[PDB]
């Protein structure tokens, strides 16, 4: 059982290699889908279609991981160091380094591209009708509001007063270019969506309701709605999707490389027993 | 320690830390799977008649010093594969003017191996195998212009973000019999890339017998731009198998199937053979192959093809061979194979064909070989094969033939009259005996 | 003119313009395809022992006057089919107290034939066939309550816009062995109909052995409302084959596949057999069959099924037989047949199955019969059939078995050890010889 | 009885194929009922139409392939004489009809054509939609802006309109004298209160003035009806009634399908009568009795 086991060592290595390639192609397709989700112009309906295809490809990965076997051995199901005895005299073992490779172990559980995202002000006006409110500004002690859409500048008061070119005194109407001329500092925005005042940081980056970070949930059929961090938690779309797939990709690639080195090892062990020469032509 | 038989020294896995004394007449040496840490000028002093040398997979870190193979002027093939972290000094291949084949698979080499002078001495080099390294950018040094016999390059498994005109400047003028750029990904070369203009034509003034671009995704929009970029390149045989991004796939419309523009850049390439198997193509759209006017062989095997639009094969005037095996075709009718007048070989095995139209093979007078095995046909229409007078081989087995009389009459008589044509043996579902053996009253 | 042999007078197509003189002992008379324009009291004076009378397809316009069959008290079957523009006087069936079967297929009858008194004399009627007429509204007259043996009604091909509670008032209290409402369309009874409330339960206080509602579309939203409307109705055998509107079909999402609410109205019906074949169903959704808790046989043959969701069969505790033949299944795994613990017979023939999961039949310990023939299997996983210890019959033929050793080892040994279970004979693709004959070293 | 048997097979073959066609037509009909009565996005109508197209193509394929012994039973109006009697007089004629998409009146049958533009549909499928409604209070003509709802005079140089502080009347006066109280800005409700009559709107869309009727349901450019069309990608565009007619959704889609349906049904009935004829001619030759049970 010297060249017999080495031959089995080869078959195991080929079975795993083929399965890894199926998985690698699925991951690379998932990657390209994700690149399309990010860089394409994509309706709400498009992102759902993309995710439906991603889910199916992730599911194809788990199936490959669960079904691929050679002689009882599920080559992608468990970290397993298979010792194959390659030499008659009992010292020659070559170890196949098998690794658990599935959706969970690749870090792709819940990987998605259509889930709720942190809300931006841009995203508020881009997905909701009747988005109203104002940015705030401050030139020292004096406090200003600037209405989004109209660009009118008013005093940041209880009952607010018109500002003119900076003076409240009746002189053309004040606008944002006069505010930055006064070295004014953009503060927090106040934005009402569907009749609820939300607060936004200077940069439109983060949006809060009583201190809770807000997410925009998107349905396939175009309608969007706002929800908190806690309710978004389990379903939010994946941060750094490309990095997640690339991580999975290099994990799959490292097993693939190793297999290549182990097959070369087996090939040599077989040629060493047979005393086999490759021929100049056969080498070409 | 080595086994010397004839002209061959097998010195595999013998615990060698240096090159052993060998009889000086050997012309073939295999020193793989030893612990040789370093090769230098004294290593191969003895071995003049040596033609074939393998020193694969030593313990990690093999160093090859200047002038290691100097004096080995008969050496034709040198294999140094799977030497992890291979360290080549720059004159490592001095003396190898006669070498035809060098392989350095999975040796952790980066692109410096092509842009440095490591290969300068290899004036007779034909074949260079650089698979599975860390070459990120293909940048052959200028001495490559003077390598008149260089015609094979294999770069499979290197992560190559892009290939561009300026990268490959020093392969301009070369004719490659085989350029294997398989599974390199070309990840940057997509439809959102700002790099296309500057990229130009990577194959400018280069021609290729076999261009293997298998395993690279080739989303439809990438294929279009890549082939737009390389427009004009003479390619005899184009391999795009496992273009896992190319088809829309069955069930989804996120990605596009290739269309009449996808392969326009190959207008003037003279392509004779094209492999597009395992690429998730779902529909063959009209004129998708129309620019392949010289095409002789086309494989679309193991795609997801369920739909062939009218004029899908328009422009394939020279097509001799069409492979549609392992797809999802449910039926065939006359419109599917219009414009394939020269066709000689049609493989439709391993589909899900449940019906053949009355005149399915009308526009195929020259058919010599027809494969319908492994489908789901219960019957064929009377007369279906009658115009196929050039037919030599037909495969009909592993289909649920319905041997009812008279439904079966034409096929059983036809098979009995043409029995030397049938490859394998079509069986009756139910009885399991040969269709050819049924005689209808 | 007539041929009288034994008790039978065959008077078919003899140019008769009246009923001829016949020997008075005949008990069977066929007067079909003649030109009898009118029947009245004098027509059948002679023929007392007559049991079976057919007067089908006379020249168009046949008139049947009052008392035509009076004195025919032995008459059991009367066939008057294909009399175009049949004119019945209201006492046309006087004297027929003993008649069991009356057929009036394609006679241009409208609903007044049921609501009028034409059938009042038929107190012993068992079976009434009114196919392919112009009955637009099913409105049995009140005397139907007193017809204690009436138990078969065939209304196939009438264009019935709706069936409602008030329409069928006079069938309340009846048990029907067969109620055949096939291809009547029920066009009005859709999801946009304003009539559902007023429609109530057409089958109130009515029970049915076989309810044939084949060829009626039964869009999912129609099926849900129609079965909500007749909730509680005892139905032993339900036939909904050719519900051409029911499934979403392969490739489209305009219509919905049935879901866990679609058949909720059948909760309490006691359904033992359900036929849902040829209905374009593409996905078996979770719990779709959950209300069929008495179901013993289910055919889903010749649909477009490609996808079986987890728990699709939840609740089918008594299911003995599942037919999935002629569908589009590409593979099987363990989740597909969960909850089918009592299943004895599974037909998966004529799919496109390319792979069986490791544990495909895990939740089928009582399986006696397994049909996997006519698919596209190259191989099965080792041990796939080991847990099937009640297995009596398996079909595996007409698949491209790969007889490579060792891939084929388990199946060939299994088939050899279990040879009396194999129905037909699985063959190696390539050699064409029996899988069971291969012996792997 | 050989030819009468073939007569039966022809009739069965045609009946089977007609049933396939009938089911497809009925499915097309239900798809159409969904297109008309469902709440349907632009994307939904296209999906429905894709399915209808595939069913119409399934009809033509059945029409083209269905055959018994050479004979394409749905391809041509053909009166097949089958000789049913030994003595050469008994012929029964099968009345075969050309049945395909073209002959059923369904060429170009579609459900995703462009719809007449409406004010509602403009402000639902375009941006930067400006303009106003016109009201008439006897002699005085007014404009009610949309989005702001502001009430202005219908003139070349339009005056702002206010509401009289005492009467409730419409006026151009800022205020009213005393013995000045400000007049509030006029609103739609003020025109309604004052009995004003809604006239035509002037709606500007992507920089082009369109005239809408009082009810807002009919939109015209230079006295021609406007239809909104959407690209595959989903960009709304406004076209005229003449460039619309080519791509029009089929008028009376239900009636078109029912026509097809009754044409298919008439052949089906005819076949049933002819099979009963064949059945009787076979029983007449065999002298066969049906048994009470078998009945
Ligand atoms: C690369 O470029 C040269 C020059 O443009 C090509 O040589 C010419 O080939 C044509 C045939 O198309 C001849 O008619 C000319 O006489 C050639 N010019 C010279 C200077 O020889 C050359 O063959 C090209 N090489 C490849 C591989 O495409
Ligand atoms: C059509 O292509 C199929 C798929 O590539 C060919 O089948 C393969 O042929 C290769 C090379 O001989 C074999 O090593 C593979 O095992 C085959 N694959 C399968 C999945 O069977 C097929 O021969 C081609 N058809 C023709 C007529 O050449
Ligand atoms: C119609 O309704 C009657 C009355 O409710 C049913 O008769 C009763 O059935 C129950 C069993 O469900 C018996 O226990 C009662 O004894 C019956 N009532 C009478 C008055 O006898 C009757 O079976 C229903 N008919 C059908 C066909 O469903
Ligand atoms: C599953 O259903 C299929 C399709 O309905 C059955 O096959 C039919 O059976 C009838 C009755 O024996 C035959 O007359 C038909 O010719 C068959 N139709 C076809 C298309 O073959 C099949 O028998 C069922 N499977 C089981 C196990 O009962
Ligand atoms: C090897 O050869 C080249 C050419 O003579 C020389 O310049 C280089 O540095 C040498 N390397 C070593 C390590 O001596
Ligand atoms: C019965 O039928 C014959 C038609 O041949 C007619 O002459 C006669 O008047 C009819 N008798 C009655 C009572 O209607
Ligand atoms: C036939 O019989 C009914 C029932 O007695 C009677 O009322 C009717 O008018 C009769 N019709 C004719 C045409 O004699």
């Amino acid at each position: 059982q010297a060249s017999r086991n080495a031959n089995d060592g080869i078959s195991i290595a080929q079975t795993t290699e083929g399965a890894l390639n199926e998985i690698n192609n699925n991951l690379q397709r998932v990657r390209e889908l994700s690149v399309q989700a990010t860089n394409g112009t994509n309706s709400d309906s498009d992102l759902k279609s993309i995710q439906d295809e991603i889910q199916q490809r992730l599911e194809e990965i788990d199936r490959v991981s669960n079904q691929t076997q050679f002689n009882g051995v599920k080559v992608l199901s468990q970290d397993n160091q298979m010792k194959i005895q390659v030499g008659a005299n009992d010292g020659e073992t070559i170890t196949i380094d098998l690794q658990k490779i599935d959706v969970k172990s690749l870090g792709l559980d819940g990987f998605n591209v259509n889930g709720p995202k942190e809300a931006t002000v841009g995203d508020l006006k881009s997905s909701f009708k009747n988005v109203t409110g104002y940015d705030t500004y401050a030139a020292g002690a004096d406090k200003y509001r600037v209405d989004i859409n109209s660009g009118a500048v008013v005093t940041d008061a209880v009952a607010p007063d018109k500002v003119y070119v900076l003076t409240t005194d009746d002189n053309e109407s004040a606008k944002l270019s006069d505010l930055e001329a006064n070295n004014a500092v953009k503060g927090e925005s106040k934005i009402t969506v569907n009749g609820a005042e939300y607060t936004a940081n200077a940069t439109g980056d983060k949006i809060t309701l009583a201190g809770k970070t807000m997410f925009i949930d998107k349905t396939a059929s175009g309608v969007s709605t706002l929800i908190n961090e806690d309710a978004a938690a389990a379903k939010k779309s994946t941060a750094n999707p490309l990095a997640s797939i690339d991580s999975a990709l290099s994990k799959v690639d490292a097993v693939r490389s190793s297999l290549g080195a182990i097959q070369n090892r087996f090939d040599s062990a077989i040629t060493n027993l047979g005393n086999t020469v490759t021929n100049l032509n056969s080498a070409r | 320690e080595c086994s010397v038989i004839g002209y061959n020294a097998i010195c595999i896995n013998r615990g060698l830390h240096q090159v052993p004394e060998l009889p000086a007449h050997v012309n073939y040496v295999d020193l793989s799977l030893n612990s040789i840490a370093e090769l230098n000028e004294t290593s191969f002093s003895r071995l003049q008649d040596l033609q074939f040398l393998k020193v694969e997979q030593q313990t990690p870190g093999l160093v090859i010093r200047n002038n290691t193979f100097r004096g080995l002027s008969s050496l034709i093939i040198l294999k140094l594969d799977y030497n992890q972290f291979l360290q080549l000094e720059t004159g490592a291949f001095n003396g190898l003017a006669n070498l035809e084949v060098l392989t350095l698979t999975q040796c952790n080499l980066d692109g410096a191996v092509l842009s440095g002078n490591f290969f300068k001495p290899l004036t007779s080099l034909e074949m260079l195998v650089l698979r599975d390294n860390n070459i990120k950018k293909i940048q052959p040094a200028s001495f490559f212009l003077n390598m008149r016999r260089f015609h094979v390059l294999d770069l499979t498994f290197n992560k190559v973000k892009s290939i561009c005109e300026e990268d490959l400047l020093n392969f301009q003028g070369k004719h490659f019999t085989l350029l294997r750029l398989s599974s390199i990904t070309l990840q940057d070369m997509n439809e959102y890339w700002l790099g296309w203009e500057k990229c130009g034509n990577p194959f400018k003034n280069t021609s290729i017998t076999t261009l293997d671009l298998s395993g690279n995704g080739f989303k439809e929009s990438m294929a279009k731009r890549f082939f737009d970029a390389i427009a004009g390149t003479k390619i005899q045989s184009l391999i795009l198998s496992n273009s896992y991004n190319m088809g829309s796939s069955f069930g989804h419309t996120n990605f596009k199937d290739p269309d009449n523009f996808t392969f326009k850049g190959l207008e003037a390439s003279g392509v004779k053979t094209c492999d597009l198997s395992k690429s998730k193509i779902f529909a063959l759209l009209k004129s998708v192959f129309s620019h392949f006017t010289d095409l002789e062989q086309l494989t679309l095997a193991q795609n997801e093809i369920n739909k062939i639009d009218d004029n899908a094969f328009w422009g394939l005037t020279h097509l001799l061979k069409l492979n549609l095996s392992q797809n999802f075709l449910g039926s065939i009718d006359s419109r599917m194979f219009e414009n394939l007048d020269k066709l000689e070989v049609l493989d439709l095995s391993y589909n899900h064909i449940r019906a053949l139209g009355d005149q399915s093979f009308l526009g195929l007078p020259n058919l010599k070989e027809l494969a319908l095995d492994t489908n789901q046909l219960k019957s064929v229409p009377d007369g279906i094969f009658d115009r196929l007078t050039s037919l030599q081989k037909i495969w009909l087995h592993t289909n649920p033939w319905d041997c009812s009389c008279p439904r079966i009459d034409y096929l059983s008589r036809w098979l009995n009259k043409n029995s030397q044509k049938e490859q394998g043996s079509a069986k009756c579902s139910g009885s399991g005996k040969p269709v050819r053996s049924i005689i209808c009253p």
